[PDB]
């Protein structure tokens, strides 16, 4: 079950859980989101259609000039993606709106349609997403990180603790709609519900109940239960309920029929309730003093003269009990309250409600909302009925209304978009019950409260904003009834809409530079989930509920992969299987568990519904039919996992990588690392700069291939076929005839990207991993980009590390790297800087790029060509002139004796100043490119035409090669059609090939296909013609530079950094350390066989930093290279494919019950020698994250090689040749080279530039500015008595403008002594204080 | 208000014209005048503001029509200017960015911290002038008072 | 030169907000002089005096009487009081701790062979920190004729 | 401006003020409780 | 040392003090009451045998637990 | 291009070698470069002031 | 070597399901996800300190 190019290097997969659901498209979020956005589906689906349906049509305010929306279209980009990268312009698509404007010439009837104007107006260019879910916004490549913001709905938060300083938890609910006013129901330290509409004063909570036309009686009927008293011949007997008298204190002796159950003072038992039900007692006799404190339920009036004996919410008393018995009342209904569970809150909040009836409720709401205005009946009722109950203003969106219904345990998933009295009452009910103990508040760091945005939603929102601005402006224009003389083009702008979407995609906190020193960086920065930016919390505000990881993250956000440091827990990253709901919530798949068998149908559960079900565990065996083998299985029900019955589970997890992200899936042995260690490991792995040539992990987790293919660096097949021509630049694929369309014969052709600078200046380029005439299949890798080997992500190199001290050279976390590691060039990296020389137009005159530069030797201009620019390929070192340029400078007013020294030697003073672009200090790399842009209508120099002539020749010669490829394929298909029915055997190939498009055949549908092929060939000829013409016209156009510049000369340099002391290397388990020496090979701790270890690592970093994963991977890598050494020996002392096949088949089974059934008998004998060659340097080994190889498997694989089972070797000192006591761990560990390169960290300065306003060291060489001698260092030098050090550190070396130039003389004069003076910081401060009215002077 | 006093002293009942339509004439005049005068730090005169305004008004038009964007070639086409003073006009229109712009850096840095100094002479270039003064005083000392005095004086 | 207006790349200048505030004070002061010498309607003169007062207070301490004005790019213009005070002011951030010459920065490694009083300093990082001393010592030993 | 400091929701930083400006701001508050027509800005005045 | 190396001491203090306060919440000594201090009923032999020195019956304990759950 | 820092001092600096960096300054004048020799020198400071 | 004992949620809420495993032997998915709680709390706390 392995493809042809999949027995090249098969990874021996450990891991026993079969895979039920293959890893989805990793970049699915970005891609399908924008496909949602830039999409023509005329319905309720979001996108641009939604924006235009919302804002249009527009109408005059009874002036009746309707400007309505007809349709729209996406105009194709005027520049390719790569030309947008080169020429410094975003990659957009003009957005045409077929708009229509009917003039409602209104007389009758009711404004009939009079005349119409349809026009296609242009409103902004919307940036587009490339094939890899990324944008090109100014030539730089950017990514719109998805945002995770709270949703419309109702949330019950407590605000426990610090509030009120009495310890008492508060409880407030909030209805936050998509658009409208908030609505808060806040408890208070004295328990009575309040209200607070947006942030106004806290009205009571019964005022809104009254505003809904609820009188007191049915309000108390809503929020309470009822206790019934009646005079059944003994003084208002009680209508007793069994359950309600639980956990109470006996207020009296509750007895029945002579049966004594409750003695007062005797607190109620549960035995008491069990017996009160076992006797079925409902009507009892009680003291008359019990009804004293309680509260009536309805306004009890008398009928003698309508005597208001008692109204609702009026507590009784024995006097009112007498007044109630005297008027002959039997029913006495009271609020059943109790301070434990049925707390009285509505009662007290009515007793504090200063209002009594509805209209006063409205008027107090009005005085709250819009104060000062005298309120009235009509305006108040209108305000209330247009607060939340009018679709004009309020909007609980579908997201919000779904959340609202689901939060109150409703079954209707979609209702109105406006609040109902039922809805508000139910919110208050649920809030009171959350106060009662029935339920507990939601955690606002829930993943069920926060929904996810994306680039296809935030762009659309910015578009709606621009549309609303332009619609208001169009209303303003149309209100002035000019005439029929205009169609909807002059009334519509483009600066507003274009400016809105531009200021989104170009300067936002969610539109970031794409990380590019990896496949992993790109593909894991397109999957980020930020909580910053617009519409979400911020590092300032947040916060510690948000930094944290809630139980709902399982399968939705990686809990171990987050950028630690300042914003940790604010940039959480998606997991592998996590999709987004239709509403924006994050779903993860679970295999449905039927009666007892795990069905293979997966349900994508959201984060809100996931708590109801008993979701089982992925580490769960199965009886080969979906049957759990254990008695009770471990599941997780509502946050907390536990043992649950086998025939109780509703779901099982899909795989065990379901919880770790794409980054934290490439860590072998994640199970064995301390979680913070895996966090630092994923973060550091996300920076491993590519090396000169890639190298597969000797110990992987199988996810490298998915990550590399899902990324875009790899070039992979669109259709299977035979590789007809390979090359460093391009691959050509004669398509398999089965996968070929009917017409347009064709053969695929992939032009690889050779050397080019990433966003981090590291190198991007692709190598063909397929040879001439090699069968490719669809979805297969033909070009392995940077950091990938045969389509497997390879950030590092597997180095032979020995865990041992070695003389202090790895003291804290240093790494002692041998010199064979820098000899063999297995950490050299290629770095592509770009320098640029712009020739602006100063007032004194435009500058020039002449190679006649003043005051320079004839060696300095050796490398420059005739026009000034450097040659291509000129090896350069720091200081050399890349682009000689001279600026106009005249005059200068030379001084005295310099005057005499120019009058003596007669060397004139040149009227030009030297400002040429020279290589930085320290950089030393070949100039691999030169690009010259010019202002339009400015004479191109001699060497700006040596580029365009060569570029036109290359373009036409490439569109010639491609048309020869395509015509070769078409003629091959034509010949194949003439294999029968028109077959000329041996001079058909001799005939003119142009005399093939209409050759004589049996004129059946075969001739139809041949006419297809001929017409395809002619269309191809014309297509290549106009391709070359448009390419020429684009190459020979004047580039558009920013104003003031004439020509920009860009020079791309390709330095080759080599690993050296100072540079920072790291394993994948978060074991960082800067390599702090390069040892001779003869000093490395070698073994009895003679081989030196390559790297030496401190043992002591394992126990403290609890990451056993790194030593486990040392052992397993030693095993995997030991199974490769045997194969290599067998392959050099040639045995034959039989015995080699035998050993590989042994090494490939080698474990417990694993799903890596591989048998080397379905392999052609030369298919086993390609494999046997690619396993020569060690066999790869897969190890899924929490499904890895167990230690017994490691020992067995060691024993299969001839290594020691203990994982440890005896090693001899390289220098003294003696043997280390206590054998050492030595194994092959995968080591990454982060780009915290020392060649960038190291800088220094003595005297350079200075700032203009605050004359302090500025620098600007990145960074020639000195070091910031901050405040803590001032205290450190006051701690010593170092007064002179401090003084010179803040006056002579920093600020004092005379003292510093005066001391640079004294240093050179052999005199180490300064005259400090007074810092220009203090002179400026004096000038500023004095520039107030404050006279500040210096008393002599 | 100042233009209103101006028009009130120049309002006439003899045409029988209502006050507002004419005082608003004078008021729009004076208000646009003071806008063009004191709304920009680097004062361009009022005619330059009118020229940049007509350039902008022919820019939105040429954008909505020609699809892509105006250009100095296109604008010198549609407008009656010589293709180069339009260059300098569109160079002139932009506002000085504030020197307290919050830069996109770590230290809360601003745009005023990176503006280097092009007038200062580097202390290698003052100690390369005092060395020259000493050298010339030496080489002149190797000379008669005739040459020395006449060269220090010339 | 404390409130400078500096030429940037492209001819678009760069100015400190104090020029905006001084300009707003000066225009309003000239207009008050104008209105005073017109015998203007004294309510307009009241408004001019009030606006000039507000301008002088934005100049002295913006955002201390009303709301910060404004700024031209929708951010509160900083005034002299803002130039002194604040964590990012002048008493604190360049008065107590400032940038310093004769200083470098590099990744530290270990090197266990050192004696306790000494540390390895890269040759490349040392040839830049001691350039004055090296120029002096070259010109002193006669290995080089002059400082150049 | 007198202190306490206002917010919207181990709060141990410092007080910063004061016995002189405390009663000053308290006096201004007691007065401003009766400040009826006190917009106090130019555009509205 | 590294940010993952003092974060350990933070988490360690945290879980340590948490377990400490919780296993201090338990009662190990003996002062046999034989009757609740809230409802007066005899704390049964079973409950008083699980927790030596229990001071309240089951239901009074549940009530007080709920009340303290609201933090009142 | 990397400062080699004596191991014993790293407890003083609270500095390990996982990529940390350090700033170097030159005490220029005579009185300022006898204070690095007499007060701020690594050998005179072996006891913690706390 | 021993067991990892009881994890703790960030607000001091000790989880009752204890990680009865060490890093030498494995940690299955649920125990690891439980431990990440206190892990990230400690990390965020030393991001302020
Ligand atoms: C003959 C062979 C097919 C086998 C029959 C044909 C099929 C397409 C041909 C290549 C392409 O044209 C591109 C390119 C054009 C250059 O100009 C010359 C070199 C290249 C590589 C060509 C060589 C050769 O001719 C190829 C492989
Ligand atoms: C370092 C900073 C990025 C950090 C976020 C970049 C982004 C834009 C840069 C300025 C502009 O280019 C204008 C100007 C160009 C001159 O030629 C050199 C100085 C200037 C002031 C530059 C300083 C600095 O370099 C800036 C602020
Ligand atoms: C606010 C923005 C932050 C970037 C995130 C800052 C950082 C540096 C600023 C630019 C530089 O000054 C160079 C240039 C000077 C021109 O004259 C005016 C335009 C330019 C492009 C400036 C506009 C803007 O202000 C920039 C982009
Ligand atoms: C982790 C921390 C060191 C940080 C480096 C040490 C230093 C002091 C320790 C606490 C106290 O000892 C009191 C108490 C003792 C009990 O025995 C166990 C719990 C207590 C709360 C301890 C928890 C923890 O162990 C502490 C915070
Ligand atoms: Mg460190
Ligand atoms: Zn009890």
């Amino acid at each position: 079950v392995y493809s042809y190019t999949e027995k090249k290097r098969i990874r021996k997969d450990f891991g026993k859980r079969p895979q039920v659901l293959d890893v989805p498209y990793l970049l699915s979020i970005q891609l399908d989101s924008f496909q949602k956005f830039i999409e023509q589906d005329p319905e309720g689906q979001y996108g641009l259609e939604a924006a235009f349906r919302s804002v249009f049509p527009i109408q005059s305010y009874s002036g009746n000039s309707e400007l309505q929306y007809v349709s729209y279209r996406l105009g194709e980009p005027v520049f390719d993606v790569q030309e947008c990268q080169i020429r410094g312009v975003t990659y957009s698509a003009p957005l045409r709106v077929k708009l229509r404007l009917v003039i409602y010439e209104r007389e009758a009837p009711e404004g009939t349609v009079k005349d119409i104007k349809e026009q296609e107006v242009y409103m902004g260019e919307i940036p587009l997403m490339t094939d890899n879910g990324t944008f090109v916004i100014n030539g730089t490549e950017r990514v719109i990180v998805s945002q995770l913001h709270r949703s419309p709905g109702v949330f019950f938060d407590s605000d426990k603790g610090k509030t009120h300083s009495s310890g008492k938890v508060l409880y407030n609910a909030r209805i936050i709609p998509y658009r409208g006013s908030w609505l808060d129901f806040e408890f208070d330290p004295k328990d009575n519900l309040f209200v607070r509409i947006d942030r106004r004063r806290k009205l009571p909570a019964t005022i809104i109940l009254r505003a809904l036309n609820y009188t007191t009686e049915q309000i108390l009927d809503l929020f309470f239960e009822k206790v019934i008293f009646e005079i059944r011949d003994n003084k208002l007997q009680m209508e007793l309920v069994p359950e309600r008298l639980r956990g109470e204190t006996a207020s009296f002796d509750i007895e029945a029929n002579g049966k004594v159950y409750v003695e007062k003072g005797r607190r109620i038992t549960a035995r008491h309730i069990r017996q009160l039900e076992k006797d079925d007692v409902k009507l009892i006799e009680v003291p008359v003093e019990y009804i004293a404190g309680k509260v009536v339920a309805k306004d009890y009036i008398d009928e003698s003269t309508g005597e208001l004996i008692c109204a609702a919410n009026m507590e009784l008393s024995l006097d009112l009990l007498a007044k109630l018995s005297q008027s002959g009342h039997k029913r006495i209904e009271t609020l059943f309250t109790n301070d434990l569970d049925h707390g009285p809150y509505i009662s007290e909040t009515l007793r504090v409600d200063p209002t009594n009836d509805r209209l006063s409720a409205l008027v107090e709401i009005y005085r709250m909302m819009r104060p000062g205005e005298p309120p009235t009946r009509e305006a108040a009722e209108s305000l209330f009925e247009n607060l939340f109950f009018s679709e004009d203003r309020y909007d609980l969106s579908a997201v919000g209304r779904m959340k609202f219904n689901r939060s109150l345990l409703r079954e209707e998933i979609e209702g109105s978009g406006i609040l109902s009295k039922d809805d508000i009452i139910d919110v208050m009910k649920k809030l009171i019950d959350i106060r009662n103990g029935k339920g507990e508040v939601d955690d606002i760091d829930h993943l069920g409260n926060r929904r996810i945005r994306s680039v296809g939603e935030m762009a659309e929102n910015q578009f709606r904003v621009g549309l609303v601005r332009v619609e208001r402006a169009v209303k303003e224009r149309l209100s002035l009834g000019d005439l029929d003389t205009l169609m909807p083009q002059d009334m519509i702008n483009a600066k507003p809409i274009s400016a809105a979407v531009k200021e989104f995609f170009g300067s936002s906190q969610l539109s970031q530079f794409m990380d590019q020193n990896n496949p992993l960086s790109e593909i894991t920065h397109k999957r980020r989930i930020s909580a910053l930016g617009p519409g979400g919390l911020t590092r300032e505000r947040a916060g510690f509920e948000v930094r944290d990881v809630h139980p709902t993250h399982y399968g939705r956000v990686c809990p171990i992969e987050t950028p630690e440091g300042p914003n940790i827990g604010l940039i959480n990253s998606l997991s592998v299987y996590a999709q987004t709901n239709e509403y924006g919530f994050l779903e993860t798949p679970y295999r449905k568990v039927t009666d007892g068998v795990v069905t293979d149908e997966i349900h994508y559960l959201s984060a809100i519904e996931e708590g109801n079900y008993v979701i089982a565990q992925a580490n769960s065996n199965l009886d080969e039919e979906g049957h759990f083998v254990e008695d009770l299985v471990t599941c997780r029900s509502k946050g907390e996992s536990s043992l649950f019955s086998r025939d109780q589970v509703d779901y099982m997890d899909v795989s065990t990588q379901q919880v770790v992200s794409v980054g934290a899936s490439l860590i072998p042995f994640l199970e064995h690392d301390d979680a913070n260690r895996a966090l630092m490991g994923a973060n550091m792995q996300r920076q491993a700069v590519p090396t000169l040539r890639a190298d597969k992990p000797l110990v992987g987790t199988g996810m490298e291939r998915a990550v590399a293919v899902d990324s875009g660096v790899t070039a992979v097949a669109k259709r299977g076929g035979v590789v007809q021509y390979v090359d460093a630049s391009r691959i050509v694929i004669k398509v398999n005839e089965d996968e070929m369309y009917p017409g347009e014969a064709g053969i695929d052709i992939y032009n690889l990207t050779k050397y080019t600078r990433s966003n981090q200046n590291t190198c991007i380029n692709q190598m063909p991993c397929v040879s001439l005439g090699e069968p490719v299949e669809r979805g297969d890798v033909l070009a392995d980009g940077p950091s990938t080997d045969l389509g497997e992500l390879a950030l590092g190199q597997n180095m032979r590390v020995a865990f041992m001290p070695w003389n202090g050279y790895n003291f804290e976390d240093s790494i002692l790297v041998s010199e064979r590691v820098v000899q063999e060039d297995r950490f050299t990296t290629i770095h592509i800087q770009e320098l640029a020389c712009v020739s602006r137009d100063t007032k004194l005159g435009p500058e020039e790029i002449t190679a006649d530069i003043p005051n320079v030797g004839e060696a300095a201009l050796s490398k420059l060509d005739e026009s000034g620019i450097v040659y291509i390929g000129a090896e350069v070192t720091g200081g050399d002139i890349l682009v000689g340029k001279v600026t106009p400078k005249g005059e200068t007013q030379l001084t005295p004796e310099e005057k005499l020294l120019r009058a003596i030697f007669g060397e004139k003073a040149s009227d030009v100043k030297d400002s040429s672009l020279r290589v930085p200090n320290g950089v030393s790399g070949t100039v691999i490119d030169v690009q010259v842009f010019t202002r339009d209508g400015v004479e191109k120099d001699k060497r700006a035409l040596e580029i365009e002539e060569m570029q036109l020749k290359q373009a036409k010669k490439d569109l010639s090669e491609e048309l020869q490829i395509l015509e070769a394929g078409l003629f091959s298909r034509i010949r194949a059609v003439l294999v029968a029915g028109g077959v000329e055997a041996e001079k058909l190939d001799k005939l003119p090939r142009d005399r093939w498009l209409e050759l004589g055949l049996t004129d059946e549908e075969k001739q139809n296909q041949l006419e297809q092929l001929a017409e395809q060939y002619d269309e191809l000829k014309h297509e290549f013609e106009k391709k070359l013409e448009a390419k020429r016209r684009k190459i020979t156009q004047g580039d558009d530079l920013a104003p003031g510049v004439l020509k920009i000369v860009k020079v791309y340099l390709a330095v080759k950094r080599r690993i050296q002391p100072g540079d920072k290397m790291a394993g994948r388990h978060g074991n960082k350390g800067v390599i702090s020496k390069i040892n001779p090979i003869e000093d490395m701790p070698y073994d009895e066989n003679g081989t030196p270890v390559d790297i030496v690592l401190n043992p002591l970093g394992v126990p403290s930093r609890m990451n056993i994963g790194q030593i486990l991977e040392t052992h397993l890598g030693m095993a995997a290279k030991g199974i490769g050494d045997k194969i290599n020996a067998m392959l050099k002392q040639q045995q034959e494919v039989a015995k080699l096949r035998e050993f590989i088949q042994r090494a490939y089974d080698l474990g417990a019950d694993v799903r890596q059934k591989v048998d080397l008998s379905t392999f052609s004998d030369e298919e086993v020698m390609r494999l046997a060659e690619n396993l020569r340097k060690g066999m790869p080994i897969a190890t899924p994250v929490f499904d890895g190889a167990k230690e017994a498997e490691i020992k067995e694989l060691l024993k299969l090689g001839d290594l020691p089972t203990s994982g440890q070797i005896r090693l001899y000192d390289g220098r003294t040749g003696e043997q280390f006591e206590r054998p050492v761990t030595v194994g092959y560990m995968y080591m990454l080279k982060l780009n915290h390169l020392v060649d960038d960290k190291m800088h220094a300065r003595s005297t350079g530039s200075y700032s203009l306003v605050t004359q302090q060291p500025l620098g600007g060489k990145a960074q020639f500015g000195g070091q910031r001698f901050g405040e803590m260092e001032v205290w450190a030098l006051e701690a010593y008595g170092a007064a002179y050090t401090l003084q010179e550190m803040l006056t002579v070396k920093s600020d004092d403008v005379n003292g510093r130039t005066k001391m640079y003389k004294n240093i050179v004069d052999g005199n180490h002594q300064m005259e400090p003076g007074m810092p220009e910081s203090f002179n400026v401060l004096l000038k500023e204080i004095r520039s107030l009215g404050i006279n500040i002077e210096l008393e002599d | 208000n100042i233009g209103l006093m101006k028009a009130v002293d120049k309002f006439e009942y003899r045409r029988g014209y209502k006050f507002s339509t004419y005082a608003t004439w004078w008021i729009r005049q004076a208000i646009t005048r003071s806008i063009a005068d004191q709304a920009r730090t680097i004062r361009i005169p009022v005619h330059m503001i009118e020229t940049i305004n007509k350039l902008n008004r022919i820019s939105r038009q040429m954008l909505q029509e020609m699809g892509r964007e105006p250009t100095p070639e296109e604008l010198a086409e549609r407008m009656l200017m010589p293709e180069d003073k339009i260059r300098k006009v569109l160079k002139i229109a932009k506002e000085p960015i504030s020197m307290e712009t919050p830069i996109g850096d770590d230290e809360d840095s601003h745009l005023g911290d990176f503006i280097e100094d092009t007038t200062l002479e580097l202390p290698l270039d003052s100690a390369t002038t005092e060395s020259l003064r000493a050298a010339t005083h030496d080489v002149l000392a190797g000379l008669t008072a005739r040459e020395a005095k006449v060269l220090r004086m010339r | 030169d404390l409130r400078p207006l500096v030429p940037l790349d492209g001819g678009r200048f760069a100015t400190s907000d104090l020029n905006d505030l001084y300009r707003r004070v000066i225009n309003r002061n000239n207009r008050l002089k104008r209105l005073l010498d017109l015998a203007a309607p004294d309510i307009i003169v009241r408004n001019e005096k009030r606006m000039l007062q507000e301008a002088v207070d934005a100049l002295l301490d913006n955002g201390r009487r009303g709301r910060a004005i404004t700024g031209s790019n929708k951010r509160p213009l900083k005034s002299l009081a803002d130039m002194i005070k604040g964590k990012q002011g002048r008493f604190r951030q360049n008065l107590l701790g400032k940038r310093v010459d004769y200083s470098g920065r590099s990744v530290i490694t270990v090197g266990p062979y050192l004696r306790l009083h000494q540390c390895g300093l890269p040759k490349k990082m040392a040839l830049e920190l001691f350039k004055p001393f090296i120029y002096g010592k070259l010109e002193l030993r006669g290995l080089a004729t002059t400082i150049k | 401006d007198m202190g306490i400091q206002v917010m919207e929701e181990l709060m141990l930083a410092e007080n910063t003020a004061d016995e002189d400006a405390a009663e000053a701001a308290a006096q201004v508050l007691s007065s401003v409780e009766s400040e009826i027509g006190r917009t106090t800005d130019p555009v509205r005045m | 040392s590294d940010e993952a190396d003092e974060a350990y001491s933070v988490t360690e203090q945290l879980t340590m003090t948490g377990i400490n306060r919780i296993r201090q919440k338990i009662n190990a000594h003996g002062i046999p009451v034989y009757l609740c201090e809230a409802c007066g009923n005899p704390i049964p032999e079973a409950r008083r045998k699980i927790f030596p020195g229990v001071t309240l019956c089951v239901e009074c304990q549940a009530y007080q637990e709920r009340q303290r759950k609201h933090y009142a | 291009k990397a400062i080699q820092l004596h191991p014993l001092v790293c407890a003083a600096y609270n500095a390990d070698f996982d990529g940390d960096q350090m700033a170097v300054h030159v005490p220029l004048t005579l009185e300022a470069q006898l204070e690095a020799r007499a007060l701020m020198m690594s050998t005179n400071n072996i006891l913690s002031p706390a | 070597a021993g067991m990892r004992g009881l994890m703790a949620k960030p607000d001091g809420s000790i989880i009752e399901t204890p990680i009865t495993a060490n890093f030498r032997e494995g940690l299955n998915v649920l125990q690891y996800f439980i431990s990440t709680h206190g892990a990230r709390k400690g990390l965020a706390d030393t991001a302020l300190k």
